[PDB]
C-alpha cells in the first residue's frame, strides 16, 4: 500500500494549503477518507518498528486530530488500544442505574453503521457463548440484536468463521437444552432476512430438522416458530435452485428429511410439482431424470400421504407415485366410521365414571381413538373439568399432528352431514356459534387436513361449502387482523419506536396463549411465559399464501369462491404487505388451463382488478406506468386496452434496455435494492407481461402477434442503431411467459415467411 | 520541521573523494532526516528542500543547470547524489549566488517567520570575478559571502575536509564567524 498510499496523496492532495475541514455531519468517512489511511499507515509503520512511524505531520495536523459526536465516531479501534473508550461512541445498555425491561430501542444502519464494519464481526458472540456456557440464567434483555439480525455482508464475507461458529455451538445441545441458540435469533432470521444463500439456506434447514428430532424438544411447546420458519423459507427458495443445486444436496435428502415433519414433506412435494412447471426440467424425458425423485417419492411413501388415488393427479409431467392407489383406505371402508363411532360412545358411557381411570387408559394417546369425543365435552358448558389437560400438553407433544389430523376428519364428516340445506339454519343459530370460544387448533393444521380429503371427488359439492363456512368463520377475531394494518407497514425498515409499539400491543389485547379464559379460585398472575414476542401473529401470512393458492389453483372447479377470494383479500391486503411473488404465483395457475380459461377468465376479468388492487396496497414509490396503463383501461376494457399495448412494451423494454447509464434507474428503483426482490431487474420485466390482458381473448394468438409487430414492422418509437437490445429485451421476456404464447410465434413465422 | 539544504560543489575537483565525503557525512545524515533508504511519503510539508551541485565556468560554453528537485521525497535527493557524473578555479559564485536566491524566493513563498537554516560544503577552491549575472546581485566570491553572511544571520557552519588550502583565512572576512570549531576526530555528530 505504500506507492498506492503516495500517489493517493499526491492525485487527492493537489494543492498548497490545507483545506476542505469537511464537518459532513450526515456523511463524512468519504472525506476524512484522507485522515483514516493517514492514522493507518502511521499505525502500520509503528508496528513494523521502521520508516520512523511515518513523522512530520505537520502537513495536515488539523485533520490529523480532529477527532478532538456521532459523526466524529471513525473508529480506528480495530488495530489496539481502542476498545474501551472509542467504544464508547455508541451508546451501550445501561446495567449499573435504573418484558419491557429494556430501554435505548435500536440504532439504524444508514446513520453510522453504513461504515463501522471491520470493527464490530464477533463481539456478541463472546456474550452469545458465555450465556450459552452454564444456562439461560436470567430473561434476556439484550434486545439489540435487532441490529445484528440486519447484518448479512458478515456472513456474506465470513461464511467460514460463521459456520466454525455454528459447529462449535452444536454440542449445546447436549450442553444446555439448545434453547440459548435457536429462539435467538430464529423469528428475525426469518422476518428481517428474506433473501439468502441457497446453499446456506438449505444446510440452514438440514439443521433446523436435525436439532427439531435430536435432542428431545416434547418441553418446547411453542416450536411452532420452528416450523413456521421452515415452512416460510422453503417456499421462498423453489425457483431455479434444484436444478443447478441438486448437487449440493445428492446426501442430505437421503439421510433425513422425513422423520416426523410430514406437513412439511406435503408442502415441499406441492412447491416441487409447482417449480416443474419452470422449466420442462421433466417433460422431455420420462423417467431417465427420474431418479432424483424416486428417493423421494419412496420416503414419502414410507409415510403415504398425497394419496388422491389417480383422480385429478393433472399437475404433474408423469405421475409415476400413481401407482400406488390401494394406500388411500379412505374412511377405513365406510365401515369401520359406525364402529369407531359406537367406541367413542362407549369411552363417554365410561368417562362418565373413571375420571380416575382416563389418566391411565389415555396412555399411547390413541390419536383416532380418543380425541373425537373432544365434539362431546365443551358442549356441556366448558366440561373442561382440568383432568386430562395436564396429561394432554405432557404426552401429546408429538401425536399432536395426527391428534388435529383425525379432528378435522371428524369436525368435516359431521358438518357434511347437512347435505341440501336443512341443517344450515341449525349451523348458524348454534353450531358455528359455539366453536367460536374457545377453539384450542387456531387454524394450524386444518390447511393440509382439509386439501386430504375435502379436495376428493366423492363429495366436493358440501366439501365446497364446508370450506366455504370455514373461511367465512372468522367473524369476532378478523377484526384485530384487520386494525393490525397500521402497525407493520408503517413502520418495517425505518424503525423509530417498533420496540415499545410491539411490546404495547403484545400487553394490552392478549392475556396468555397455553391457559384459558376462565379465572378459577386463586390466579397468581407471575407474567414470565414472555421470552421473545417481536410479532404476535403477523407471522401467519406467510404460512396463509401457501393455503390462498392451495384454495385457488387447486380449487377452481366452483365459481363463486370468486365472491369470497375478493373479501378475503379486502380484509388482508394490509397482511399482504411482507412480500411479492406473483410470477410463482400465477403461471402454474395457467399450465394445462388455457384451452379452457374462458370458464375461468370470465371471472379472472375481476379478478385481475382484485389482484393489482390487492397490490395497491404498498407505497414505495415504485411505480409510475402501470397506474397510467390502468386509467387507459378504465372504460370499455374490449376497445381501449389492445392497441396501446405497443407503446407499453416498447416503454417496459426502453426501462429494461437503459439498466446502464440513462436516467430510468431513477425514482423507478429505490430503498435499497436490498429486500425488494432486486438481485437484478429480471423479475420486473416479466412482473407485468401475463397479467396484461388476461381478461379477454386476447391471449393465445393476439398477444404473440402483438410482441412481433414490433419486429416485423417498422415501429414509429423503434429507434434503428440499437435493434440488438431491444431484441435481446423481447427475448428475455418471452422466455418467461406461458407455453402457447412463445410456441405459436414458432408456427407464425415459419407460417408464410419461408 | 528541520528544514535545511545540502549543497556540494567539489564534483569536478574530487570525484572519488566525493563518494566518501558522502558516505561519512551526508549518508548518516540522511538518515537523521528519513527512516531508511527504501518508497516513500512526500508532500508540502515544509520540510522539503533542494540539490544544487554544478561545475566550474571553464568546461562549460553551453550549459550550466540541469537540476530538477522540488521534494525529492528525502530519497531521490540520496539516489541521484552517487548517480552524477563529474568535470584550478571552482566559479562557485554562481551557484552559491543560485542557492541564494532560491533560499530568497522560498522565505518570500514558503513563509510557514520561519527559522530557515542551510549547510554548505565545497572542498575546491572558489576564486572567480563574476558574481550573478542573473540578478541583481553583483560583485565578487569575497563580496557575495560578505553579503549572505553580514546582511543577514543565516546559519551556516563549513565543515571542511582534514585537508586545508589557503582560503579559510580569507573565508574569515564575514563578521558572523564560519565556526568551524567542530573539529573532533570523533565520527560526524547529528546534531550539536
Amino acid at each position: 500500500f505504500l506507492p498506492v498510499m503516495k500517489l493517493f496523496d499526491l492525485l487527492y492532495p493537489e494543492k498548497e494549503y490545507i483545506p476542505v475541514p469537511d464537518i459532513n455531519k450526515p456523511q463524512s468517512t468519504h472525506a476524512f477518507a484522507m485522515t483514516c489511511i493517514w492514522i493507518h499507515l502511521n499505525r502500520k509503520a509503528q508496528n513494523d518498528n521502521s520508516k520512523l512511524q511515518i513523522p512530520i505531520p505537520h502537513s495536515l495536523r488539523l485533520h490529523h486530530e480532529f477527532l478532538q459526536i456521532a459523526l466524529l465516531c471513525n473508529a480506528y479501534s480495530t488495530n489496539s488500544e481502542c476498545f474501551t473508550l472509542p467504544m464508547g461512541a455508541l451508546v451501550e445498555t445501561i446495567y449499573g442505574n435504573g418484558g419491557s425491561i429494556t430501554p435505548l430501542p435500536m440504532n439504524l444502519l444508514d446513520s453510522l453503521t453504513v461504515h463501522a464494519k471491520m470493527s464490530l464481526i464477533h463481539s456478541i458472540a463472546t456474550r452469545v457463548i458465555k450465556l450459552a456456557h452454564a444456562k439461560s440464567s436470567v430473561a434476556l434483555a439484550p434486545a439489540l440484536v435487532e441490529t445484528y439480525s440486519r447484518l448479512l455482508v458478515y456472513m456474506e464475507i465470513e461464511s467460514l468463521g460463521i459456520k466454525g461458529f455454528i459447529s462449535q455451538l452444536l454440542p449445546t445441545v447436549f450442553k444446555s437444552h439448545a434453547w440459548g441458540i435457536l429462539h435467538t435469533l430464529l423469528e428475525m432470521f426469518s422476518y428481517r432476512m428474506h433473501h439468502i444463500q441457497p446453499h446456506y439456506r438449505v444446510q440452514l434447514l438440514s439443521h433446523l430438522h436435525t436439532l427439531a428430532a435430536v435432542a428431545q424438544t416434547n418441553q418446547n411447546q411453542l416450536h411452532l416458530c420452528v416450523e413456521s420458519t421452515a415452512l416460510r423459507l422453503i417456499t421462498a427458495l423453489g425457483s431455479s435452485e434444484v436444478q443447478p443445486q441438486f448437487t449440493r444436496f445428492l446426501s442430505d435428502p437421503k439421510t433425513v428429511l422425513s422423520a416426523e415433519s410430514e406437513e412439511l414433506n406435503r408442502a415441499l412435494i406441492l412447491t416441487l410439482a409447482r417449480a416443474t412447471h419452470v422449466t420442462d426440467f421433466f417433460t422431455g424425458s420420462d423417467s431417465i431424470q427420474g431418479t432424483w425423485c424416486k428417493d423421494i417419492l419412496q420416503t414419502i411413501m414410507s409415510f403415504t400421504p398425497h394419496n388422491w388415488a389417480s383422480h385429478t393427479l393433472s399437475c404433474f409431467p408423469g405421475p409415476l407415485q400413481a401407482f400406488f392407489k390401494q394406500n388411500n383406505v379412505p374412511q377405513e371402508s365406510r365401515f369401520n366410521l359406525k364402529k369407531n363411532v359406537e367406541e367413542e360412545y362407549r369411552k363417554w358411557k365410561s368417562m362418565s365414571n373413571e375420571n380416575d381411570i382416563i389418566t391411565h387408559f389415555s396412555m399411547q394417546g390413541s390419536p383416532p381413538l380418543f380425541l373425537c369425543l373432544l365434539w362431546k365435552m365443551l358442549l356441556e358448558t366448558d366440561h373442561i373439568n382440568q383432568i386430562g389437560y395436564r396429561v394432554l400438553e405432557r404426552i401429546g407433544a408429538r401425536a399432536l399432528v395426527a391428534h388435529v389430523r383425525t379432528f378435522a376428519d371428524f369436525l368435516v364428516y359431521e358438518f357434511s352431514t347437512s347435505a341440501g340445506g336443512q341443517q344450515l339454519n341449525k349451523c348458524i343459530e348454534i353450531l358455528n356459534d359455539m366453536v367460536w370460544k374457545y377453539n384450542i387448533v387456531t387454524l394450524d393444521r386444518l390447511i393440509l387436513c382439509l386439501a386430504m380429503r375435502s379436495h376428493e371427488g366423492n363429495e366436493a359439492q358440501v366439501c365446497y361449502f364446508i370450506i366455504q363456512l370455514l373461511l367465512l368463520k372468522p367473524n369476532d377475531f378478523r377484526n384485530r387482523v384487520s386494525d393490525f394494518v397500521k402497525e407493520n407497514s408503517p413502520e418495517h425498515w425505518l424503525q423509530n419506536d417498533w420496540h415499545t409499539k410491539h411490546m404495547n400491543y403484545h400487553k394490552k389485547y392478549p392475556e396468555k396463549l397455553y391457559f384459558e379464559g376462565l379465572a378459577e379460585q386463586v390466579d397468581p398472575p407471575v407474567q414470565i411465559q414472555s421470552p421473545y414476542l417481536p410479532i404476535y401473529f403477523g407471522n401467519v401470512c406467510l404460512r396463509f399464501l401457501p393455503v390462498f393458492d392451495i384454495v385457488i389453483h387447486r380449487f377452481l372447479e366452483l365459481l363463486p369462491v370468486s365472491k369470497s377470494l375478493e373479501t378475503l383479500l379486502d380484509h388482508l391486503g394490509g397482511l399482504y404487505k411482507f412480500h411479492d411473488r406473483p410470477v410463482t404465483y400465477l403461471y402454474n395457475t395457467l399450465h394445462y388451463y388455457e384451452m379452457h380459461l374462458r370458464d375461468r377468465a370470465f371471472l379472472k376479468r375481476k379478478l385481475v382488478h382484485a389482484i393489482i388492487g390487492s397490490l395497491k396496497d404498498n407505497r414505495p414509490q415504485g411505480w409510475c406506468l402501470s397506474d397510467t396503463y390502468l386509467k387507459c383501461a378504465m372504460n370499455a376494457r374490449e376497445e381501449n386496452p389492445w392497441v396501446p399495448d405497443d407503446t407499453y412494451y416498447c416503454r417496459l423494454i426502453g426501462r429494461l434496455v437503459d439498466t446502464m447509464a440513462g436516467k430510468s434507474p431513477g425514482p423507478f428503483p429505490n430503498c435499497d435494492w436490498r429486500f425488494n426482490e432486486f438481485p437484478n431487474p429480471a423479475a420486473h420485466a416479466l412482473h407485468v407481461t401475463c397479467v396484461e390482458l388476461m381478461a379477454l381473448a386476447v391471449s393465445g394468438k393476439e398477444v404473440g402477434n402483438a410482441l412481433l409487430n414490433v419486429v416485423l414492422k417498422s415501429q414509429p418509437l423503434v429507434p434503428r442503431e440499437n435493434i440488438t437490445a431491444w431484441m435481446n429485451a423481447i427475448g428475455l421476456i418471452i422466455t418467461a411467459l406461458p407455453e402457447p404464447y412463445w410456441i405459436v410465434l414458432h408456427d407464425r413465422i415459419v407460417s408464410v415467411i419461408s | 520541521v528541520a528544514d535545511v539544504v545540502f549543497v556540494i560543489e567539489g564534483t569536478a575537483n574530487l570525484g572519488p573523494y566525493f563518494e566518501g565525503l558522502r558516505k561519512h557525512y551526508l549518508l548518516p545524515a540522511i538518515e537523521y532526516f528519513n527512516g531508511g533508504p527504501p518508497d516513500f511519503g512526500g508532500d508540502y510539508g515544509g520540510t522539503q528542500y533542494s540539490l544544487v551541485v554544478f561545475n566550474t565556468v571553464d568546461c562549460a560554453p553551453e550549459s550550466y543547470v540541469q537540476c530538477h528537485a522540488p521534494t525529492s521525497s528525502a530519497y531521490e535527493f540520496v539516489t541521484w547524489l552517487d548517480g552524477i557524473k563529474f568535470m584550478s578555479c571552482s566559479l562557485i559564485a554562481e551557484g552559491l549566488s543560485t542557492a541564494l536566491q532560491l533560499f530568497d524566493d522560498f522565505k518570500k513563498m514558503r513563509e510557514q517567520q520561519t527559522h530557515r537554516v542551510c549547510l554548505l560544503i565545497c572542498n575546491s577552491p572558489p576564486y572567480l570575478l563574476p558574481a550573478v549575472e542573473s540578478t541583481t546581485y553583483s560583485g565578487c566570491t569575497t563580496e557575495n559571502l560578505v553579503q549572505q553572511i553580514g546582511e543577514r544571520g543565516i546559519h551556516f557552519s563549513i565543515v571542511s575536509p582534514r585537508k586545508l588550502p589557503a582560503l579559510r583565512l580569507l573565508f574569515e572576512k564575514a563578521a558572523p564567524p564560519a565556526l568551524l570549531e567542530p573539529l573532533q576526530p570523533p565520527t560526524d555528530v547529528s546534531q550539536d
